RNA sequence: GACUUAAUGUCACGGUACCCAAUUUUCUGCCCCGGA
RNA sequence: UCCGGGGCAGAAAAUUGGCAUGG
């Protein structure tokens, strides 16, 4: 009939889409066209179609599902939609009926994918029952159908006995190394051959794009191994993390938001593996922990570091950040007397790490802490701040005290020696914490800054003449003769900041600021006319290379309290760091004018920020919480 | 102790099916609706159930109100210092509560003397039930120090009676399109808005606080609330079946869709249209007089209404129209079903405690802005089909109305709280210039500015006090290639009237009234100079939903001081219309007017973000041509029997609180928007491409795609010249005339009712479009270019625009001397002794060239020149164009009853002829000249016998049916049903010359009485079935009008008054001027068009009534020709165009036009000897009136085969100017 | 009473049925021979 | 053996179809 020829054309289209020869961008379009043909046929025949036509509709829906790559955190709703619709249509095909075997094959693969993405809707026992139905209905043909291999591997992973099809599973040419390893591990328990096949898959991972479902499948395999208390999960996690590193080195900066940020649990798993493996060998393990921690920090920002083309790309990055549609130095290189505290908040476990390197002692050591209570207190501080800026100071102090309570090691002499300058490399919400102002949990406790002149760095990759000052006040010391020719005091002339040259040794942007928690790329320095923002800073201003920027603007270093898909800072101060600024004294929240001007008094570029903060009200946490809040807001960012 | 609590809702509260707590996780719809009103089925079948409100939900609302109340009063109530309470159940201590808080908890400095325990606790802990016997698992009802029982609905109970299922939305701010959607059951808040429950309290110390909390619960179940303390369808379907079957019997099945549309629109007319028989009577009627089961359709509908009077007239009309539509769909190959393949995203959504501590002594207050949203434009609030809108219920059957406007349970228009809230959130995000795209199910609150405001803002679902049925806009999509309606592109949208005012409530609860919220409220206000800018609802791009928020009256509850009176008055929740309509003195105790509303220009976010957001460009189109935006569906319902009428809007007038008595004629905002979009996509070529995915064309950024909103929003082109015209709608008759038979085809006669636009009295249509902030200079210049293109008359507005309708006169923000030899017989017979036939035939040939490379309408191709010709009509003999709007225009029927007397065609008192007649004459001349098909042909008409008329005609000569086989040059240039014409003839306007022909014979001067005008008989032209069809019928240029003048009295006396007609007649030498626009026109095509206009110095055209009588022959003079890619083309290039058109004609055959014999025959048919040949029709016999003695020129002599052979007669009818005697 | 609540934790007012579409395309108010 | 006569007065098409989330 007409239905037969229509569905034959749709099946030809789906098969032409199935093979990897076709480009994915047109593969999606031709799968959608085949689905359009099939759905038009289904609508024109309403509820009485040939069973194989319903099976073809379900296969088209599954093929749509297989081409919907998951986003950074949330599974795309079209993926769940197509899986649900395919399952429903193949259920209609099963109720009224080597064709039943392929119907149950498509049903089982659809249900496998639905269980993988939405385990609650397709629970594991129901999936197991339907997988058994499929395998007793002939779903065993390997070396010709990769799907049968998928049912076989899922069945062996649910825990049923699958030793009979092992030989056919392995001899099949269309089985990837991960399915081979799962078969060798789950039914034959051949840990050596499972290790060999997993090593092969991990080596192949160095080239597969992060969008590939093989990444999620191998993360799930190693997760299952870790839950099984297997002895191979550590090496598998470490090697897969090395593969993720080399791959992320070559993915697009847009796909860092989308698909690389998916493999954060993989970095957590590798961190756990190295931590379990952790005298000299132990120190190398500690340094590898630091490397794993730093590899997750500010990767898309690191790629943010002619003009119109870069502006267009930055606009694309901003649209991708908002979940919109886009239209198309070693860690031991610290200078002497400086201690670097690398942080890492493991999300797979409930712990966070504080890998520290002491350069003078050349000593690596980490301490674990519970960041859940500290995170709740930090969110308390952020909510109270966004409601009441200067009246949340008390909470800030509490938060600071929490940093001294959840992290008492910050005040241990053996951890961070007293008097050693500290460079924090925080992770996740610790990026937004005043680690410089942390108060030790002792009677009359001292802040962290008092003992150590502590500066920050969003990631270790950020670490890397003119001798005049170019203050750009837009709010006395504006008439001081130390200000250079390019310095402006009446109108900020944001265009002049775009046109600042000669790599000044210092410049003060005395203006206002807005954090823009909704979109950190429009975090604005309220300069003249249109305020310059993170988007404009990354493109327009180019003079401040090697500069020592001082930011009197409010909320220069304020970020949305909630962590992004990946750990990056997205602040105005980080924006200026991205254009070559050697150091930034950006402000972490709203401040008064008196403290900013006092900062500018400290000419006197070589003077440490810590001496300031000690002198002017920093120690007065019990005396006056508001003066503490005004004091610590100026974190120091950069590397000497 | 224990008290009965009544929870009254004041806007439609959300409802969801009750699920058990463990089973609730299975369904995400009930998982989300944990704060909704619960509904549990009372029996099998999923038909009837009971609606309740979970006592835990009322308890959560009450403890939230206690949190806010204590936070306002520095952590105290009535002098009793409470503690911060506990909202953290440790998992080791016990099981977590079923509902986990994901919001900031209002906290304060603890002033309690001792820690709270079982022995004694603060009223906050008592209201929490912190230290009672009852715990997280219910065992007994006596274990609760505070107990909130279930709240059963106070009024078995069917679900559809209480609730209506509705799809909500999550519209992306950047793209303007909804990311996803979800469905909830908005229950009736009028008949089922009251819920009774019980609250027991054995700890009287907290009692006062509890009662205060009951007064502080602003909203519950998704609705504002006060918490006080004590089947014709089957029969209609059968009748639809019988009606549709009877229509199918008369092969009028396709008319059933039109009938369903008319029946649905009858709901706007009320009962009287059927009971008083206000439907058009007919000249019977083509649709309302169709015989159904033995009776007329109108009488059948009257009987149906009498039988179905039980349901209201509105409901009866909608149900009958829907049933007729559904049955028609069933009989045409099944009813269309909708199925979103991939994107039907029905989406539904880290335990953490965040204590927020407001500073001690801070002042928090409530500003309740009350006003009226006036629909400055026809508003549309979308809703799904009624089948989808049934609670408790996979293809979905597409109902009659493609787009329904959301309505209240009593058919009143509704502005949802959700839609108005989303529009307010978008405007707030604009005002701040910084806001999030709403994240669903987030672990913590969005602390971005817009989210904080929205969490502090509570609106009210508003229902208009106007329940009359919606108006219907029948939007279509034009095919860019053929400029015709796209296949399958047709949809009726229910829009509410403009000017309809809804209540508007906006409660802000917070410390300081924001500059951005005040900026938004000033943005929405119309005030005096600006326009209201609340773009609520949908269809914003087509000017639907621009609401002016007028009658704004902000108030203020000083919550820190006036909390007791606020609780007493319940925040005036459900009493906001009182705040609108009560005096300043009669306010409640704690409510004071807010005198600190910042003015419009004193709000920086308004001036910087909101004011430049939408720039209004208002302009007035002056149209010197009749304007007709067709409303055929509405044309059928209201009387006059007009086939097509000008579109008119139903406009609400709150001054009289009713629809305006005279509807406002306008070019719909959809038509205006489509004209602009076509202009932009033609200048930029953006209309050319078929796919606009991942696409950034200028038209795509300006006008939006399937995935992005529009940066330009078009409003209606309202006619502001209604009072200027005495007869605003001019009845213009039209009829297709067979190319072979000079008669008026069969069924091709029709009429039109366009607005009386004339060059001297043009129509002024004032319309405006809004431009989004951030338009490129290139895009702004492109919009200006499109506006100027409209100004130059490139795109007429409305139907029949290519025939002389809706031509834009403006906006406000050369000769030929070709000599033709003629024919030997008239020139040689200088004595005028010869008598000729009044019409002859052109047998051009069997071969017709069809161009399958159809010229597109999607761009102005550079190789093809577009422009405008100005042509001078010169009448070398009296011309007759009757003003057939009034068949008694001359008012002489008193002397001669039954006589058809018409004035000359004229609009608004100035003398003109329709551009449709000019196009028809030029098209006949062009088809004959280019050997094109008989585009209009009476095939269905039968001839007296072996076969029909269509069989005799050649296959190649047949009218072009579809673009698949291509179109002939006549149908290529002038268009067909599938293809819009690329030539557009305007209404010729009289300029100078003798105004009228004056004949002393007629008692009414300047008028002339014609003879008998009877239908031509193909039997004379085709004497036998074997003989072929002669060809295209043409008439000669002769002075038979002089004969009519000398026999005026004889014609009047001998001919019956009803047999003939009298007309106002032109004189010799009258001059008209008409414009002829063309787009994407070939050089040879333009040359051929110019030649067909002005063929030569002696060749003239024939146009008007009385062509066989020698009337209505005109000379066209091209005095100017402008082209643009606007430069005036010199006569040299014009002659070059005509020469290459001659070359194309020669290539077709395989500048002296007589060389090719068929063109010579055509032009000698149009040759003007004036010489004075005598031409008149033969008489029947030797005894008939008007006979000349001693002449063989009679039809008896020319009818018999023996005396006049059939073949010789056929040859003579094919030979122009042939001597008949 | 149950239907139908769990209680030291419900931002669903946490979510514009939104986005795209020209009621349009073709047509001269025109015209002569037969009927029993 | 006969001396009149109107015609169409809308026909056909569409009546919904799509809605980019990874180069
Ligand atoms: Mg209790
Ligand atoms: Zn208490
Ligand atoms: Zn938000
Ligand atoms: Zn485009
Ligand atoms: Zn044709």
């Amino acid at each position: 009939t007409r239905e037969d020829i229509d569905r034959k054309e749709a099946e030809r289209l789906l098969d032409e889409a199935f093979n990897p020869r076709t480009k994915p961008v047109d593969r999606k379009k031709i799968i959608n066209s085949a689905l359009k043909i099939l759905i038009g046929l289904y609508k024109e025949k309403k509820d009485d179609l040939t069973s194989a036509s319903f099976i073809s509709i379900a296969r088209a829906y599954y093929l749509v599902s297989i081409t919907i790559l998951p986003k950074g955190t949330t599974i795309p709703e079209k993926k769940k939609e197509a899986l649900r619709k395919g399952i429903e249509f193949i259920d209609r095909a099963i109720n009224k009926f080597l064709d039943s075997q392929r119907a149950f094959r498509i049903k089982s693969v659809l249900s496998i994918e639905f269980n993988r993405i939405d385990r609650e809707k397709c629970d594991n026992i129901k999936l197991k029952n339907l997988l058994n139905e499929a395998v007793d209905k002939g779903c065993t043909d390997f070396d010709t159908y990769e799907w049968d291999i998928q049912i076989a591997i899922r069945l062996c992973e649910l825990g049923v006995d699958m030793e009979g099809h092992f030989d056919n599973l392995i001899k099949s040419n269309k089985a990837n190394d991960l399915q081979k390893a799962k078969a060798y591990y789950f039914i034959k328990k051949d840990d050596h051959k499972a290790k060999e096949h997993m090593d092969k898959c991990t080596a192949s991972l160095k080239y597969t794009p992060c969008s590939h479902r093989l990444w999620d499948e191998t993360v799930g395999f190693i997760e299952r191994l870790k839950g099984d208390s297997s002895t191979l999960w550590r090496d598998f996690a470490i090697k897969t993390y090395r593969s993720c590193r080399v791959q992320e080195k070559e993915t697009g900066t847009l796909r860092l938001r989308w698909y690389w940020s998916r493999h954060r649990v993989l970095y957590d798993m590798a961190f756990l593996a190295v931590k379990e493996q952790a005298v000299n060998v132990k120190q190398a393990k500690i340094k590898k922990l630091a490397e794993i921690s730093d590899s997750l920090k500010s990767r898309f920002s690191l790629r943010l570091s002619s003009n119109h083309e870069f502006k267009k790309f930055l606009d694309k990055c901003v649209t991708a950040y908002q979940d919109g549609y886009v239209i198309n130095l070693e860690l031991t290189q610290v200078p002497e007397g400086w201690v670097v505290v690398h942080f890492y908040l493991n999300k797979l476990e409930g712990m966070g790490n504080a890998i520290v390197f002491d350069k003078c002692a050349n000593s690596w050591q980490y301490k674990e802490f519970q960041y859940k209570e500290l995170f709740e207190v930090f969110l308390t501080w952020q909510a109270n701040y966004n409601l009441y800026k200067e009246n949340a100071a008390e909470h800030l102090v509490t938060l600071c005290k929490k940093i001294g309570e959840t992290m008492p090691f910050l005040f241990c002499d053996n951890f961070i020696p007293n008097g050693k300058d500290v460079l924090f490399v925080p992770h996740d919400f610790l990026h937004r914490l005043p680690l410089h102002g942390s108060i030790e949990n002792k009677t009359n406790g001292k802040l962290f800054l008092e003992n150590h002149s502590c500066c920050y760095l969003p990631a270790w990759s950020f670490a890397s003449t003119s001798d005049e000052y170019v203050l750009l006040k837009n709010f006395t010391l504006q008439n001081n003769q130390i200000w250079g020719t390019q310095s402006v005091k009446d109108g900020a002339s944001s265009d002049d900041l775009e046109n600042i040259r000669n790599n000044p040794r210092l410049l003060t942007i005395l203006c206002h600021g807005e954090a823009n928690m909704s979109n950190p790329f429009r975090s604005m320095l309220k300069l003249a006319n249109g305020g310059i923002t993170y988007l404009e800073i990354l493109n327009s201003v180019k003079g401040l290379k090697g500069s020592q920027v001082i930011l009197g603007a409010c909320e220069t270093d304020l970020v949305p309290p909630l962590s992004d898909v990946m750990d990056e800072h997205y602040s105005v101060a980080t924006a200026l760091l991205l254009i070559g600024a050697a150091g930034v004294v950006g402000t972490m929240w709203k401040v008064r004018s008196n403290k900013t001007k006092s900062l500018i008094e400290w000419e006197n570029i070589e003077y440490k920020l810590n001496e300031w903060q000690k002198e002017t009200g920093g120690a007065a946490y019990k005396d006056h919480p508001p003066t503490f809040y005004r004091s610590i807001a100026f974190r120091s960012i950069g590397f000497p | 102790m224990n008290i009965t609590v009544e929870l009254t809702f004041f806007e439609p509260y959300r409802l969801v099916e009750w699920f058990d707590w463990d089973a609730r996780k299975k369904s995400h719809s009930a998982m989300r609706g944990q704060a909704f009103a619960q509904w549990t089925w009372k029996g099998k079948g999923r038909t009837a159930g009971k609606s309740f409100i979970t006592g835990t939900l009322v308890r959560s609302a009450v403890i939230k109100a206690v949190e806010e109340l204590l936070s306002l009063n520095n952590g105290k109530w009535e002098g009793v210092p409470c503690c911060n309470g506990s909202f953290q159940t440790d998992e080791s201590k016990g099981k977590k509560p079923s509902f986990l808080r994901k919001r900031h908890t209002l906290q304060w400095q603890a002033n309690n003397k001792n820690i709270c325990d079982k022995e004694e606790a603060c009223p906050f802990c008592i209201l929490l039930g912190r230290f009672d016997n009852a715990g997280k698992v219910h065992e007994r009802n006596k274990d609760y120090d505070i107990h909130f029982s279930n709240f059963d609905l106070d009024h078995d109970l069917r679900l559809v009676d209480i609730a209506s299922g509705r799809i909500l939305n999550r519209v992306d701010f950047d793209t303007g399109k909804a990311k996803d959607y979800f469905r909830t059951w908005e229950a009736d808040y009028e008949t089922y808005g009251t819920y009774t429950g019980r609250i027991t309290l054995r700890n009287e110390h907290a009692k006062k606080l509890l009662l205060a909390s009951l007064g502080f619960v602003d909203k519950l179940c998704g609705a504002l609330c006060r918490i006080e303390v004590i089947d014709h369808n089957d029969e209609l379907r059968k009748q639809a079946e019988v009606i549709v079957e009877a229509f199918k019997q008369n092969d009028k099945l396709e008319k059933i869709r039109i009938l369903a549309d008319a029946i649905r629109t009858l709901r706007l007319h009320g009962e009287g249209v059927i009971e008083k028989d206000e439907l058009p009577d007919g000249k019977g009627h083509h649709l309302w007089d169709i015989k159904v089961q033995g009776t007329a359709l109108r009488t059948k509908l009257k009987e149906l209404w009498q039988s179905n009077k039980d349901i209201g007239w509105r409901k009866f009309t909608e149900m009958l129209g829907s049933n007729l539509y559904l049955i028609y769909k069933k009989e045409t190959g099944g009813v269309s079903t909708r199925f979103r393949i991939l994107g039907d995203t029905e989406y539904y959504s880290s335990d953490l405690f965040i204590p927020v501590t407001p500073p001690e002594g801070i002042e928090t207050k409530e500003w309740i802005i009350v006003g009226r949203l006036k629909a400055a434009t026809p508003f549309y609030f979308g809703v799904q089909q009624p089948s989808d809108s049934i609670p408790g219920k996979s293809l979905v059957i597409n109902e009659h109305t493609s787009f329904n406007i959301l309505l209240d349970k009593e058919n009143r228009y509704r502005i949802p709280r959700s839609a108005l809230r989303g529009a307010l959130r978008r405007d707030l995000r604009t005002a701040f210039g910084s806001g999030c795209n709403v994240s669903l199910g987030g672990q913590i609150l969005c602390n971005c500015k817009v989210c904080i405001e929205m969490r502090r803002i509570t609106l009210k679902d508003s229902v208009s006090d106007f329940s009359e049925p919606p108006e219907i806009r029948y939007r279509i999509a034009k095919n860019p290639g053929t400029a015709t309606v796209e296949d399958g592109s047709l949809f009726d949208i229910e829009v509410g009237p403009e000017g309809l005012t809804f209540p508007f409530v906006l409660r802000y609860r917070g410390h300081k009234f924001p500059e951005q919220l005040s900026s938004v409220i000033r943005y929405w206000e119309e005030n005096d100079g600006k326009n209201g800018m609340a773009w609520l609802g949908g269809l914003d791009s087509t000017g639907k939903g621009r609401f002016a928020l007028k009658d704004i009256k902000i108030f203020e509850w000083d919550l820190n001081q006036k909390i007791n009176e606020y609780i007493k008055e319940r925040g005036m929740r459900g009493k906001e219309k009182e705040l609108l309509e009560m005096g300043e003195s009669s306010l409640p105790d704690g409510l004071i007017p807010y005198k600190f509303f910042e003015e419009r220009e004193c709000l920086f976010p308004y001036k910087e973000n909101l004011k430049p957001q939408w720039s209004e460009v208002q302009y007035t189109i002056e149209v010197g041509s009749p304007l007709l935006t067709a409303d055929t569906i509405s044309a059928l319902t209201e009387p006059g029997n007009r086939d097509a009428i000008a579109y008119k809007k139903r406009v609400y007038n709150d001054g009289n609180n009713a629809i305006e008595p005279e509807p406002r004629f306008a070019v719909k905002s959809e038509t205006h928007r489509g004209i602009f979009r076509t202009a932009v996509g033609r200048r930029t070529g953006d209309l050319g491409k078929e796919d606009h995915e991942d696409c950034t064309c200028d038209m795509c950024i300006i006008f939006g795609n399937e995935h992005e909103s529009s940066k330009i929003r078009f409003e209606d082109l309202e006619l502001i010249n209604g009072n200027e015209f005495e007869k605003l709608e001019k009845h213009i008759d039209h009829v297709a005339i067979d190319r072979f038979t000079g008669g008026a085809l069969d069924k091709a006669k029709f009429d039109t009712y366009p607005l009386a636009g004339s060059p001297k009295k043009p129509l002024k249509l004032k319309g405006r479009f809004w431009i989004k902030k951030g338009f490129s200079g290139d895009h702004k210049l492109l919009i200006t270019t499109a506006l100027s293109d409209i100004r130059d008359g490139l795109y007429p507005l409305g139907s029949k625009g290519g025939v002389g309708y809706g031509w834009v006169a403006g906006i406000s923000i050369i000769n030929n001397d070709y000599v033709h030899p003629g024919h030997q017989s008239p020139k040689q017979d200088h004595k005028n002794k010869n008598i000729y036939y009044p019409h002859y035939f052109l047998d051009s040939g069997s071969k017709v060239y069809r161009e399958k490379d159809i010229i597109t309408h999607e761009e102005f191709t550079e190789e093809l020149l577009s422009g405008k010709i100005n042509c001078k009509l010169e009448t070398l003999t009296p011309l007759i164009i009757p003003d057939t709007s009034d068949e008694n225009g001359l008012k002489l029927q008193g002397n001669k009853p039954g006589h058809k007397n018409y004035k000359f065609f004229n609009i608004n008192g100035e003398l003109m002829i329709p551009g449709s007649e000019l196009r028809g004459m030029l098209r006949t001349h062009f088809e004959a000249l280019t050997k094109s098909c008989f585009a209009i042909f009476g095939e269905d008409s039968t001839l007296s016998a072996s076969k029909t008329l269509g069989g005799k005609l050649d296959k190649a000569l047949h009218p072009c049916t579809g673009l698949s086989d291509g179109l002939c040059p006549g149908c290529h240039l002038f268009g067909t049903t599938d293809y819009k014409g690329r030539v557009k003839f305007g209404f010729a306007k009289y300029e100078n010359g003798p105004e009228w022909l004056i004949t002393r014979g007629n008692n009414p001067e300047r008028s002339l009485t014609l003879g008998v005008l009877e239908s031509p008989r193909p039997a004379f032209s085709i004497p036998d079935d074997e003989s072929e069809i002669p060809g295209r019928k043409f008439y000669l240029h002769h002075n038979g009008w002089r004969i009519i003048r000398q026999k005026q009295l004889e014609i009047r006396e001998t001919v019956q008054p009803e047999r003939n007609v009298t007309t106002e007649v032109m004189d010799k030498g009258n001059v008209f001027s008409f414009d002829v626009r063309f787009e994407n026109l070939r050089e040879w095509e333009l040359g051929l068009l110019l030649q067909s206009l002005d063929p030569g110095k002696n060749i003239a055209h024939k146009l008007g009534k009385g062509k066989p009588y020698g009337f209505g022959s005109v000379k066209i003079k091209i005095d100017s020709l402008h082209t643009f890619k606007i430069k005036r083309v010199p006569q040299s290039d014009i002659r070059e165009y005509i020469n290459k058109g001659y070359q194309k004609l020669i290539e077709w055959s395989g500048p002296q036009w007589h060389v090719i014999p068929h063109i010579d025959k055509l032009y000698k048919l149009l040759w003007v000897p004036f010489l004075e040949p005598d031409v008149r029709y033969p008489v029947l016999n030797e005894e008939s009136k008007g006979y000349i003695e001693g002449s063989d020129y009679t039809y008896k002599k020319l009818g018999d085969k023996d005396n006049l052979p059939y073949k010789t007669r056929v040859k003579g009818l094919t030979t122009p100017w042939s001597p008949w005697n």
